[PDB]
């Protein structure tokens, strides 16, 4: 912490989850969803004795969502409802949760790359025009991964809730032109899972329902390692079928949808998106890099963001890269592939915007923070 | 006290102490400027990387050479190379140590003057001397007669010497040398579809040339065989593991030395150029300039290049006298070894340039001690 | 009897009968295959659209271009384009008509050989020839000497010519052209909050490149003035009726040609490339090339490109030389009009690869007869 005793905070401003903690903490103290919402009377629900404020925000708006019409202020990394966005931060720093409650302590911001410039600039306005912060910085979202991982060279794969990014960094140099986006992220996988359950005859349609299929997604879904083996095991045997309990207690059952939904990351054509799956977009990025740098990117693939948590994703991802390298570099000279040293950093800790390297290793007291000006 | 010996070649700098048998440091004469913005703390970036530090990191660095065709063209890089030479490779304080430098012949006098100035005016050397690269090779090969053939990365030059006396009027120089054979290889590889482009890749094309190319003993016969047999095709493995197959290209590259028309210039090949030099010398000494044809420099390392020379010179010379190329194993460092001899010898100390004389007379002194 | 002139460049295919003044047909070299399952049995038959159908149906098609950087990459799709060219677009069957194809320099020879094999085996043409695209552009001008600059969709290259002699060593090429300028526009529009990502939408971003972008005569003045006011903020309609409007993105894309470091390539821009090629030419040619820069190809259509290029070379070249830039009004068709002139030429009627010569030598004949 500062020699002035000031504290420093990180907000990921995540499109789905705000994630907050003090500088140097190995954990966030508070994880909560970015929902903001208003009370709505619904026929299908008994109105409780629990008091509902005229604006619920954050974790409270998630548990009481059954009474609430909920918005996300952030979509695909761009603020799309600026008033709820203000109210989400006004909740974050208030007496509740991360009670700094003050101008004096510093905040780090994380912006996605290739972000429409006005989005960045309005944040830098309100941080100094409303909270009147004493210290602010906006960091390249990709580099924070490598700071936390303790690396300087590697290609960062960063699938959040809103958008997926790939960003190479080579020995600390930013290579910008090798940036890529893929418009598949945790939100689209959720909507696609809604459709897959609709075929199985469960209807979900309320905004309060979106959180429920997210909780389904997080607990039952996984990425197929050999997609042919998953399909045969679904066709031949019943074991993939598993139960879940909805809020009203309906004991719904879900089957091969557990893997058919996450697979969209490798097959964007299952959703409407026309492109290439995460593995092939990652491979084309490395192949575009200058020829000597490729040798290191294959050894330092680095994973970030909650949509990378799906069981088996590192294993599936490694398979597609090995097969791509066999097909297109070794030109099918199969036995040579024993020489292809490839490695994926997939550390089980993977809310990978932790703050240690970005704050305390960058300043205890310094002229780097932007300041009131 | 011990002198330093330094061969400031375009291509590879070679430096070491006098009286040692081989250079103590060899490193590429490249200064790299990072072409991308750094973003990380703890990176340790700086305004430039040099030598092995640059070669080993070129995926970020726009490599440029300071020396073009044997002329120093950017003193603000060359000063950094010399700085790297003394303090990082040899780890020596220069003000203690006099130094023998090298130059090619027919090099513009402004280059030699600025070079001697930088030595006294910034590194504060006690004393120094400038020797012609060719001349040192006869020291290395231990003899006092021969037409020296020396070919670096940036110059090919020929210097007939007899009875210890040089014949300046018969000096012949060509700018076709190792780098133009690298660009040529980089051009012709486009025929097989390898699009090597930009400076960080040119160093890879060099690594192919430095390992797969060879000199044909009968060019059109090798062409006909390459056009009909895969025996001459070889394969090389790129840094990402993409293998490539090379053939016909392998010998069509260094053939350029014997047919400079391949790179578009109408000067005669090195064989005709060496023969011209002999035929321009005095009649009596020709009979043993056809012996003692001493090769030097890394561009003479190609397999068979000694033999192709012997064949073609024999086809040009009268048959009643005998050609014999001299081609040491050490020839890549022969120039430096020749300096390592010369700087160690007695009878050289009284003919350094010394800082007292330099400040008295200025850099125009080089034309009155050196050759 | 009559020859066919067929500029199978990347981007837009151009074909027509020799001697005609402008192409009979031009259409995009794209093959469009359906990205949804074909399910309306009946009219919805076609499994692969080519050309103007694919360009039109693009909403449902994954368009792809079978020529990448001037190198043909999918030969089955390329065959469909030629088949479309002869039987559907020209409506003349190939068996009676010799074909003039044309190609960029330093392409892999395998491209030239297979293109010929397809011509004799599949379309069964009487004879054919493969001119280099640059000299065709020089013919169209009615010009005996000049330095040609073709800037296609996929390749930009300089070829200097004097008295109709070519200078192969001075040929130089850059793989940056109208495609990568479009892909860069398809990034920088995201800075403003649009998003184009599908292959069909890349056709819309090309369209806006043609209509709104221009080369800055003074880029840093243009940047500073663009920040002052909406005076540049031109507006354009998407097919959906969404309206987009653009500021400094108008010139930042064209500027990539002069500062390739925007797309991260290390090569110099087209101005410094042009001057570098003249410096490779023989010295007495140079004065006459400065008076006869001839621009060609669609990428040279941007407003002000002739003036900007003149300014850059005038600064870079010796101040006594009179730099002028030949930018014909019709220069988009210059390559095809040049072919139409060559295929009419009474001397050229000997130069064809005639069928029996391929029947003798196989595909390798192209390296004997063609330039
Ligand atoms: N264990 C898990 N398995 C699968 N998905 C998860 C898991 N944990 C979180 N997610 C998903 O990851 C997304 C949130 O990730 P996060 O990194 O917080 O995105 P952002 O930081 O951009 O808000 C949500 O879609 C959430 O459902
Ligand atoms: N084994 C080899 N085969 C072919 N060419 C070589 C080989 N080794 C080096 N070369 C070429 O010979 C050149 C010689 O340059 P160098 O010897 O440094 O010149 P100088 O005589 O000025 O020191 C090298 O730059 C390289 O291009
Ligand atoms: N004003 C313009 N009119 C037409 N095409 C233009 C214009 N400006 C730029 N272009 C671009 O020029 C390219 C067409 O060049 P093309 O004729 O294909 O060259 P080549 O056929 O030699 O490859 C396309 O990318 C097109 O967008
Ligand atoms: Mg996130
Ligand atoms: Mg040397
Ligand atoms: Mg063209």
């Amino acid at each position: 912490m500062d020699s002035q005793g000031r504290k420093v905070v990180v907000c990921d401003n995540g499109t789905g989850f705000v994630k907050c903690g003090y500088a140097g903490s190995n954990f966030p103290e508070h994880i909560f969803p970015a929902l903001v919402g208003r009370p709505i009377i619904r026929s299908t629900t008994k109105v409780g004795n629990i008091e509902i404020k005229d604006l619920m925000v954050g974790d409270e708006a998630s548990e009481l969502r059954s009474m609430l019409e909920v918005n996300y202020p952030m979509e695909n990394g761009i603020v799309r409802n600026w008033d709820d966005m203000k109210h989400l931060w006004d909740y974050t720093f208030g007496p509740e949760k991360l009670n700094i409650d003050t101008r004096n302590c510093k905040i780090l911001l994380t912006e996605p790359p290739m972000n429409p410039t006005k989005n960045r600039e309005k944040i830098v306005e309100v941080m100094f025009e409303t909270y009147q912060f004493s210290g602010v910085y906006v960091a390249i979202q990709a580099v924070l991964t490598l700071y936390a991982q303790g690396l300087l060279t590697g290609v960062v794969v960063d699938s959040g809730d809103g958008v997926t990014h790939i960003c190479p960094v080579y020995e600390g140099f930013s290579l910008p032109h090798l940036t890529r986006r893929l418009d598949i992220a945790g939100r689209d996988i959720t909507r696609y899972l809604i459709k897959l359950l609709l075929l199985r005859g469960y209807a979900f349609n309320h905004s309060a329902d979106f959180e429920t299929v997210r909780m389904i997604k997080e607990k039952l879904c996984y990425v197929g390692y050999n997609i042919e083996q998953e399909q045969k095991l679904a066709l031949e045997t019943t074991v993939l079928v598993e139960s879940y309990t909805l809020p009203d207690g309906r004991i719904i059952k879900v089957g091969g949808e557990r893997f058919e939904a996450p697979e969209a990351l490798f097959q964007p054509h299952l959703i409407n998106v026309e492109g290439v799956g995460v593995a092939e977009l990652l491979f084309n990025t490395i192949q575009a890099a200058d020829i000597d740098t490729r040798s290191e990117f294959y050894k330092h693939i680095v994973l970030s963001g909650g949509s990378t948590m799906y069981p088996g994703l590192p294993s599936r991802l490694e398979r597609e890269l090995k097969q791509l390298y066999l097909e297109r570099v070794l030109k099918g000279d199969v036995e040579k592939l024993s020489k292809f040293k490839i490695r994926i950093e997939d550390p089980p800790r993977r809310k990978h915007m932790v703050f240690l390297g970005g704050a305390v290793l960058a300043d205890i007291m310094k002229d780097k923070d932007n300041f009131w000006m | 006290t011990t002198a330093l010996v330094c061969d400031n070649g375009s291509g590879l700098v070679k430096a070491g102490f006098a009286g040692d048998d081989a250079p103590r440091a060899v490193f590429p004469s490249i200064v790299g400027r990072p072409r991308h913005q750094g973003v990380m703390v703890g990176m340790g970036q700086k305004d430039s990387y040099v030598g092995d530090e640059a070669q080993s990191k070129r995926g970020i660095l726009t490599l440029k050479y300071p020396i073009e065709h044997g002329i120093i063209t950017n003193w603000d890089d060359m000063e950094k190379i010399w700085h790297h030479t003394f303090y990082n490779e040899l780890r020596v304080a220069p003000e203690e140590h006099p130094t023998l430098l090298t130059e090619a012949p027919l090099n513009p006098k402004a280059n030699r003057e600025k070079m001697t100035q930088i030595m006294f005016e910034t590194f504060n050397v006690p004393a120094m001397y400038v020797a012609i690269q060719a001349v040192l090779s006869l020291y290395a090969s231990g003899r006092t007669t021969g037409i020296v053939l020396d070919s670096g990365d940036g110059v090919t030059h020929n210097v007939p010497i007899y009875e210890g006396y040089a014949l300046p009027h018969a000096i012949m120089r060509l700018d076709l040398a190792g780098r133009d054979l690298t660009d040529y290889l980089m051009k012709i590889l486009t025929e097989r579809g390898y699009s090597f482009v930009t400076t960080a890749e040119r160093e890879i094309v060099r690594d192919i040339k430095e390992k797969l190319c060879y000199v044909a003993l009968d060019f059109e016969n090798e062409m006909a065989t390459a056009a009909s047999s895969s025996s001459l095709e070889k394969s090389y493995e790129l840094p990402d593991g993409q293998v490539i197959t090379i053939g016909n290209e392998r010998f069509r590259c260094p053939e350029t030395l014997f047919q400079p028309s391949f790179i578009g210039m109408e000067s005669a090949g090195i064989h005709e150029t060496t023969y011209n030099s002999i035929m321009k010398c005095d009649i009596d000494i020709r009979k043993d300039l056809y012996a003692n044809n001493v090769m030097s420099g890394g561009t003479t390392m190609y397999p068979g290049i000694a033999d192709r020379m012997q064949k073609e010179i024999t086809a040009l010379a009268p048959s009643t006298m005998k050609i014999k190329i001299i081609a040491p194993p050490e020839r890549k460092y022969s120039v430096w070894i020749g300096g390592s001899i010369l700087a160690s010898l007695s009878t050289f100390q009284q003919m350094w340039i010394t800082k007292q004389e330099y400040d008295e007379a200025g850099p125009s002194i080089v034309h009155r001690k050196c050759f």
